[PDB]
C-alpha cells in the first residue's frame, strides 16, 4: 500500500468521524457522495492543505501529518500531484514551459527534461500544441496539459479534485481515456472526486463517504462498462 | 504602551544620547571647538532620533500590544504573524502552548468516548 | 459612518501605502526653501565666479520647481488613476460628481498641507546645513549663521499653493470627465513592425555610440558641423532609447526565452512576464526618466572632472606661481616680496611668435583642426631660456601635452618640420610628446604647445623677426616662492597690485575656476538628487501598481507548490532586471557622451566618473530594494 | 411584467423576464455581451430601444438622475470587489445607507438579516483586505441588496472566484434570491457559472434566437445543454 | 542566535551607524568645528558602542534563551522572571493560558468522574 489513514477525523464543522483508507499501487479509485457532505474536504486533509486534529495519515510508508511547515513543501512538491478542476495555467506561459513548471525546482539536465515531456505529450495528444499559449487553446487542451503538468514528476499520489468540472461529454471521455491509458502504463495510482458516475466508471474501487463514515467497498470486478455504469448508478440511487 | 516601550528602551536611548552629551561637555572645555555648531550639529541628530523613535515606537510594539488579546477573556481569534526572530520565538513558544493544549483535550475527549 | 471619519480612514491608508511620496514631498519643500533662503541670504555674496551667485541659485530655483512640479503632476495623475475604481463606485452610491470631490480634496488638503508644514520646518532646519555644503564645494571661508526669512516662507507657500491649485483643477477635470461606467491579448507573438522596430532601437544607439567615438577625431572642421553632429547623435540617442524601450527589449528577452528552449526556472517566469509586455506599455516615462539620467550623470561627471583638474588646469594655463606683464610691476612686486623675508626667484624667458608649416608631420588629413597648420602663431623658445633637454642645430621638441592637444593635433615622431619667418624659411626635425609646460597661455593658444629650437638659430634670427606675428610681451616674467605655505602670503600682496586685473595668478585662475565648476556642481548634484528621488518614487509607484496587475499569477503560483520564500528569489531577480535596465542604459549613455568630450574639460576622467555612477547606484537601489518589501507584502496577502 | 425588453446599442430584442427570474446572457467576443449588458443596465448607453422596469418609461434626460432611480431601486455586482479598504465589512454594507440620513438603528438589523440569510456575521468587524476573494465577493452582493431593489446586475462576477467560490457564492445568490424576489441580470463568459441561473439566453451577433429553460433537469445536464447551443455557435 | 540578535537590532545598528555618518558629514563640511578630534572620538565611540552592544545582548536574550524550555519534556523547567515590560507582558500571557490548560484539565476529570 501506499496510503492508509487511522481514523482520520477532523474537529471543525464535524465533517469527518475515523474513516479508513488505503489503496494500492497503480490503482483508479474516485471517493464522492452528496454535495457538502465532506467528499471535497477529504482531499483537503489526505494531502497537507488543512492539516487534522484527529486521526493520522500515511503515504508511501512516510507520515503525512506532525510535521512543520518546511519539509512539507518538499513533499508536496516531490511525492504528491495536484490536478484543479479550474485550469490553474499562465497566461505569460506557453504550454511548454508551462508544463514543465513543478521539473524546475528539481534542477535536472534540459537534455532529459525534453524527453520526459516528449514521452509525456506523446501519451497524452498534446504535442502539437506545445508551443501554444493558453489563450489561444480550447479548454479541453487546457485540463490535458493541466493532468500532463502533475504526470510530468511521475509521483506516487495524485488528487483530482472533479478535473472533468468545466469540460463537455466528448472532452470529459477524451480526459478519462487518456488518464486511465497513463495510469496503467506508469503504475502511478490517482485518486479523485467527481459529481458525476461518469467520470468515476473508469475507476477499479468506488467508496462513498458522508459525514465522515465509510460505505461499501465496489470492487471493480473485471466486466465492461454496461456492467460498472449501471451498478455505479443504482448504489449511488440507493445511497 | 508609550510609558512601557520607553521603560525597556531606556538603555538604548541612554546610549544614544551618552554621544550627544558627552560632546556639549568636549565643546564647553575645547576652546578649538565652537559650542554653536556644535548646537546644532546635535539639533540635527536629536531630531532624527526623535523620528527614528517615533517610528520605531509602531513597528517594535505592534505584535506585543496584539498579544494581549490572548491574555484577555477575548482569545477566540488570532494575532499578527510575527515578523522577526524574537518576536518569531515567542509566537512559536504561544504556537506550542496551543497544539499542546489541542492534543491534551482531543486525547482526553477520545478517552471520554471510548468508556461510553 | 460619517464622512468625516471616512476622510480621516483614507487618509491613514495614503499614508501607509505612498510613504514615499510624502517623503519626496518633504524634501522637495525643504530643498526648495533652503535654495530659496541661500537666494536672499547676504553670505551668498562671497563667492567670486564668472557667473553670479544669485543669478545661478535663481535658475536653479526655478529649475527645481519644474522638475518637482512635473513630478507632483504626474504623481497625483496616476494615484486617481488607481483610485478611479472607489471614484465609480461613489458615484453608484448616490453622490454627486460635487460631494464626491469634495473628499478626494478634504483628503489631499489635509495631507499635501501637513507635509508642506513639516517640509518648511525641515528646510528651515537645513538650510544652514547647505550653506555649509555650498561653501565647502566652493571652498570659501565665512561665517554661517541659522535665520529664518519671511521672504523665503512666502515664496514658498506661493509657488506650492499654486501647484496644488493645478491638481486641484487636473483632479476635479478627471472626476467630470469620467462617467459611470468606469469600474469595469495582451500576449502575442512578435510582428514585423515589432521586428523593424527592435533592430531599428539598437542601430540607432549603436550609431550614435559611433558618432561619439568619433565626433571630434577630425572628420567635422566648421563649428557648423559640429553643432550638426551634435543635434544628431542626441536625437538618435533619444529616438534609439524610446525604440529600445518599445521594441527592442521584447525582442532581446524574446530571444534569450526561445534560446532557454521551454526549461524556464521560477526565476525566469517572473522577470520574463514583465519586461516584455509592461516595458513597453511606459515606453515615454522610461525613456524621460532614462535620458534625464543621464544627463545629470554626464554634467556632473563632467564638472567634477574639472574641479578635479583645475588645479592642474590652472597650473596648465600658468608657468609659475605668478604671471607679470610688464616688467614695472614686476619691480614693484619684487621689492613687496623682498622686504616680507621671503625668498623668490623672477625668470625671464622671452618668446617668439612666427607661422611654420607643420602639416608637412600632420599625420593624416590637415583640415582636422580649426584653421591653418602651414600659417599659424607657434611659441618659439630659445634652448638656454629653459633648462630641459638641450636640442642640437637642425633638430626641434614641441612642449606640452594637453591631452587636447593630442587628439585635435594627432603629432607623429619624426619628419620635417617647416618654419615660415618674414624671410627665408628653414627646416627643423621634431620629437614632440613633451610634459613640462614653458610658455603661459597668455601668448601661445590654450592647447597650442611651443617650440624648442637651439639658442644659435634664435640669436640668428633676432634681426629677422615677424613684426606681423607679436603680440606684446616677447619677454615672460615669471615668479615662484620657497614651500607652499607661503602661496597665501604672497596671493594676499599680490591682489592689492593688480588693480586693473590685467596681470593673471595661478591661485587666482584656481579660485575662479574652483568657484564656477563648483557651484555648477553644487546645482546639478542637487538637482540630480531631486531626479532621482522623484524618478524613484514614480518607477515605485508603477511597480505598485503592476504588483496589484500580478496578483492572480502569484495565486496560482501558490497553489500549485511554490512557497513564499521560493517566489520572493524570483521577485527580487525580477526587480533587479526592472531596476537594472534603465540604469544600465543610463549609464551607457552617460560614459559615452563623458568619453566623447573628457579632454575638453581636464586629463583624469576614469576615477571621478566610477565614483558618480557608484554613488548614483547606491542611491538609486534603495527604491529597488523598498519595491522588493513591497512585492513581499503583497505576495504574503495573495494566498 | 416586471422587465421587458422591447426592440433593444444592439440589433433590437425582445426579451420578457418576469420577476425574481435567474437569467444569464450567452455571447462571443464580437458578440457584445459587455454592451448588452451596459445598454440593458441603460444608464449612459441608450440611443434605441425602451426598457420598461415594471411598466416605468425611459429615457427621461440624464444619466446622472438615471443614478438616482438605481440609488434607491437598483443594486450592483461586480467581480473587483469594489469594497473600500478602510471600510469595515459592517460599515461597507452600511455605506450606502450612510448619505441618507437615518436613524442609524434601521441599517442595523438590515445587516443582521442580511448577514444572517447571506451570512457574513462571522467576519463583521474583519477588514477586507485580511480575508479570502470569496468572502470579499460574497459582501460585495450583500452591499448591492441592502439597496432592497427588485433588479441586480451583476457582470462575471465569478472572474476571479475559483470553482469553489463560484459553487459557493452562486448557490448563496440562488438561496437568497428565492428568499426575496429580485431579477439578478447577470452575463457570462464561463458556462459553468451559467448553469445555476434559470434562463439562459444565447447572442451572436446581438439578437434572441433561442432561450433554454430549466426543469426537471438541472445542473450538469443543464451544463451540457448549453454546451451543444454554445458549440453550435 | 548572534545571527538572531542582531537581524532584531539591525534598525537600531542602522540608526547609531547613520547617525556616525551624519556625526562625521557635519563635522568635515561644517569648517568651524574640527574632523580630527570627531574622527578620534567617533572611533572611541563605536568601541564604546561595540561593548556594550554585548553587554547588552548577554543581559537581554537571556530570558528568550530560557523560552525554549517547551523543546522537550524540559517542560518542567521554570521561567526566569522577566524584568522589561514587553517580557512581562509575554509571561503574563503565557501564565494566563497555563491556568487555561490547568483548568480544563480540572473540568475534564470533573466530567470523567461525573459520569462514571
Ligand atoms: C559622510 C557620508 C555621510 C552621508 C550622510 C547621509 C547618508 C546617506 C543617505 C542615507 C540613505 C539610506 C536610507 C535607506 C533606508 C531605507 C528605510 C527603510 O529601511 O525603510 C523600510 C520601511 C518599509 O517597511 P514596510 O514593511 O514597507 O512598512 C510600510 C511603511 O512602514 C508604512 O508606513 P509608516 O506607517 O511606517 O509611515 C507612514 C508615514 C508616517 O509619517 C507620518 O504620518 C508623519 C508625517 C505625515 C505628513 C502629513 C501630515 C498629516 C497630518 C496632518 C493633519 C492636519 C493638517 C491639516 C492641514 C491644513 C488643512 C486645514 O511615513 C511618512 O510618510 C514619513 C516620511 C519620512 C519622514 C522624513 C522627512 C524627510 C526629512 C527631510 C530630509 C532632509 C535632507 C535634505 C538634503 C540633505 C543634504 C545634506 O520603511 C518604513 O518603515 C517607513 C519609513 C518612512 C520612510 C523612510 C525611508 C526614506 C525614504 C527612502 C529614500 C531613498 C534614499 C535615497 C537618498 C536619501 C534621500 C535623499
Ligand atoms: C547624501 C545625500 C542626501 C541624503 C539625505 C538623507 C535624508 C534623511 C532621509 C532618511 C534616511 C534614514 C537612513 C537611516 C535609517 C536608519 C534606520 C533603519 O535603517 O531602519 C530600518 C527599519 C526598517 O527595517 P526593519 O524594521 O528591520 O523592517 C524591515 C521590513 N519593514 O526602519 C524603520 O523601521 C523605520 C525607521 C527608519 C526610517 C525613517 C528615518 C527617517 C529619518 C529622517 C530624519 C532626517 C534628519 C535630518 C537629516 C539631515 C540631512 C541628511
Amino acid at each position: 500500500v501506499i496510503l492508509e489513514a487511522n481514523k482520520i477525523r477532523k474537529s471543525y464543522g464535524e465533517v469527518l468521524k475515523g474513516i479508513d483508507i488505503h489503496i494500492e499501487k497503480g490503482e483508479f479509485v474516485s471517493i464522492m457522495g452528496a454535495s457538502g457532505s465532506g467528499k471535497t474536504t477529504l482531499l483537503n486533509v489526505l494531502s497537507s492543505i488543512d492539516q487534522v486534529s484527529h486521526g493520522t495519515i500515511h503515504i508511501n510508508g512516510n507520515d503525512m501529518t506532525a510535521m512543520k511547515e518546511k519539509q512539507l513543501a518538499e513533499f508536496r512538491k516531490q511525492h504528491l500531484g495536484f490536478i484543479f478542476q479550474d485550469y490553474n495555467l499562465l497566461d505569460t506561459l506557453t504550454v511548454k514551459e508551462n508544463i514543465l513548471l513543478p521539473l524546475s525546482i528539481t534542477k535536472l539536465s534540459k537534455k532529459e527534461a525534453n524527453r520526459k515531456f516528449e514521452e509525456v505529450a506523446k501519451e497524452l495528444g498534446i504535442y502539437e500544441l506545445r508551443d501554444k499559449y493558453p489563450n489561444e487553446i480550447s479548454g479541453g487542451q487546457k485540463q490535458r496539459t493541466s493532468a500532463g503538468r502533475a504526470f510530468i514528476h511521475d509521483p506516487s499520489i495524485i488528487f483530482a479534485d472533479e478535473p472533468t468540472g468545466a469540460l463537455d461529454s466528448k472532452s470529459a471521455s477524451d480526459l478519462l481515456n487518456k488518464l486511465s491509458q497513463l495510469n496503467q502504463k506508469r503504475n502511478a495510482t490517482i485518486i479523485m472526486v467527481t459529481h458525476d458516475p461518469v467520470a468515476a466508471s473508469y475507476c477499479g474501487r468506488v467508496i462513498f463517504i458522508k459525514d465522515g463514515q465509510m460505505y461499501t467497498q465496489l470492487n471493480k470486478g473485471g466486466q465492461d462498462r454496461q456492467t460498472f455504469f449501471q451498478d455505479i448508478m443504482k448504489t449511488q440511487g440507493v445511497l | 504602551m508609550i510609558k512601557a516601550f520607553l521603560i525597556e528602551r531606556r538603555s538604548w536611548i541612554a546610549a544614544f544620547l551618552f554621544q550627544q552629551a558627552l560632546m556639549l561637555f568636549i565643546a564647553f572645555v575645547d576652546p578649538s571647538i565652537s559650542f554653536g555648531n556644535v548646537l546644532y550639529m546635535v539639533y540635527l541628530c536629536i531630531l532624527f532620533f526623535i523620528i527614528f523613535l517615533w517610528f520605531r515606537y509602531r513597528k517594535e510594539t505592534a505584535f506585543y500590544k496584539s498579544l494581549k488579546t490572548w491574555e484577555n477573556n477575548l482569545d477566540v481569534t488570532a494575532i499578527n504573524e510575527p515578523e522577526t526572530p524574537f518576536e518569531a520565538m515567542v509566537e512559536r513558544s504561544i504556537a506550542g502552548q496551543t497544539e499542546h493544549l489541542k492534543q491534551t483535550a482531543a486525547r482526553h475527549r477520545l478517552a471520554l468516548e471510548n468508556e461510553k | 459612518m460619517n464622512i468625516n471619519q471616512l476622510i480621516l480612514r483614507n487618509l491613514k491608508k495614503n499614508l501607509r501605502n505612498y510613504y514615499l511620496y510624502v517623503f519626496a514631498l518633504i524634501f522637495s519643500v525643504a530643498l526648495y526653501f533652503a535654495f530659496v533662503t541661500l537666494q536672499y541670504d547676504p553670505a551668498i555674496n562671497e563667492v567670486k565666479a564668472s557667473i553670479k551667485g544669485a543669478a545661478a541659485i535663481k535658475t536653479a530655483s526655478i529649475l527645481l520647481v519644474a522638475v518637482v512640479a512635473i513630478f507632483i503632476l504626474y504623481a497625483n495623475t496616476i494615484f486617481i488613476k488607481r483610485r478611479s475604481k472607489e471614484i465609480g463606485l461613489f458615484q453608484l452610491i448616490g453622490m454627486t460628481k460635487h460631494k464626491i470631490f469634495r473628499i478626494l480634496s478634504a483628503e489631499n488638503v489635509m495631507l499635501y498641507f501637513g507635509s508642506l508644514a513639516i517640509g518648511v520646518a525641515a528646510g528651515f532646519s537645513i538650510s544652514k546645513l547647505v550653506l555649509m555644503i555650498l561653501f565647502k564645494i566652493v571652498d570659501v571661508k565665512a561665517d554661517a549663521k541659522l535665520h529664518f526669512s519671511e521672504q523665503a516662507l512666502v515664496q514658498t507657500v506661493i509657488v506650492f499653493c499654486g501647484i496644488y491649485l493645478l491638481i486641484m483643477i487636473m483632479n476635479y477635470t478627471f472626476i467630470k470627465k469620467q462617467s459611470i461606467l468606469s469600474l469595469f491579448d495582451k500576449v502575442k507573438k512578435i510582428s514585423f513592425f515589432q521586428m523593424l522596430i527592435g533592430a531599428l532601437g539598437i542601430v540607432l544607439i549603436l550609431t550614435g555610440y559611433y558618432v561619439s567615438s568619433e565626433l571630434f577625431g577630425g572628420k567635422f572642421k566648421t563649428i557648423n558641423e559640429l553643432f550638426v553632429a551634435m543635434s544628431f547623435i542626441l536625437g538618435s540617442v533619444i529616438i534609439g532609447t524610446f525604440l529600445f524601450y518599445k521594441g527592442s527589449v521584447t525582442f532581446i528577452s524574446n530571444i534569450i526565452r526561445k534560446s532557454k528552449g521551454g526549461y524556464l526556472n521560477i526565476s525566469e517566469v517572473l522577470s520574463l512576464s514583465s519586461i516584455m509586455f509592461r516595458m513597453k506599455s511606459n515606453a515615454l516615462l522610461l525613456t524621460i526618466i532614462t535620458t534625464v539620467s543621464a544627463l545629470a550623470i554626464g554634467l556632473l561627471s563632467l564638472a567634477y572632472i574639472s574641479y578635479y583638474s583645475s588645479e592642474k588646469t590652472a597650473e596648465q594655463n600658468v608657468a609659475a606661481d605668478f604671471s607679470f606683464m610688464n616688467e614695472k610691476d614686476a619691480k614693484l612686486f619684487e621689492n613687496k616680496l623682498r622686504e616680507s623675508n621671503i625668498s623668490f626667484v623672477k625668470k625671464a624667458t622671452p618668446v617668439l611668435q612666427a607661422n611654420v608649416d607643420i602639416a608637412n608631420i600632420m599625420d593624416g588629413t590637415p583640415k582636422e583642426m580649426q584653421g591653418d597648420p602651414g600659417n599659424m602663431q607657434l611659441a618659439v623658445v630659445s634652448d638656454k631660456d629653459v633648462k630641459g633637454v638641450d636640442v642640437a642645430a637642425g633638430e626641434a621638441v614641441f612642449s606640452g601635452y594637453t591631452d587636447l592637444l593630442q587628439k585635435i593635433m594627432v603629432f607623429k615622431d619624426s619628419g620635417v618640420i617647416k618654419v615660415k619667418s618674414k624671410h627665408e624659411t628653414q627646416p627643423l626635425k621634431y620629437k614632440g610628446l613633451r610634459e613640462e609646460f614653458l610658455v603661459s597661455y597668455t601668448f601661445t593658444s590654450g592647447g597650442m604647445p611651443a617650440v624648442i629650437v637651439d639658442d644659435s638659430l634664435f640669436k640668428q634670427l633676432d634681426k629677422d623677426k615677424d613684426p606681423r606675428i607679436q603680440l606684446a610681451q616677447s619677454t615672460f616674467i615669471g615668479v615662484n616662492v620657497k614651500h607652499d605655505d607661503q602661496m597665501e602670503k604672497a596671493n594676499e600682496l599680490f591682489q592689492q597690485v593688480n588693480k586693473k586685473n590685467e596681470h593673471l595668478s595661478r591661485l587666482d585662475t584656481s579660485a575662479a575656476q574652483k568657484s564656477l565648476f563648483g557651484m555648477v556642481m553644487f546645482i546639478v548634484g542637487f538637482l540630480g538628487l531631486t531626479f532621482l528621488i522623484t524618478s524613484g518614487c514614480i518607477l515605485y509607484f508603477k511597480q505598485m501598481g503592476e504588483s496589484e496587475d500580478e496578483k492572480p499569477s502569484y495565486t496560482i503560483l501558490r497553489k500549485l507548490g511554490f512557497t513564499q520564500g521560493d517566489l520572493i528569489k524570483g521577485i527580487r531577480i525580477k526587480q533587479m532586471y526592472n531596476f537594472g535596465i534603465p540604469l544600465v542604459v543610463g549609464l551607457f549613455h552617460s560614459y559615452f557622451a563623458v568619453q566623447s568630450g573628457w579632454f575638453l574639460f581636464g586629463s583624469e576622467v576614469w576615477a571621478p566618473m566610477i565614483m558618480v555612477m557608484v554613488l548614483y547606484t547606491a542611491l538609486y537601489s534603495i527604491f529597488g530594494f523598498l519595491s522588493v518589501l513591497y512585492y513581499k507584502k503583497v505576495i504574503k496577502s495573495s494566498l
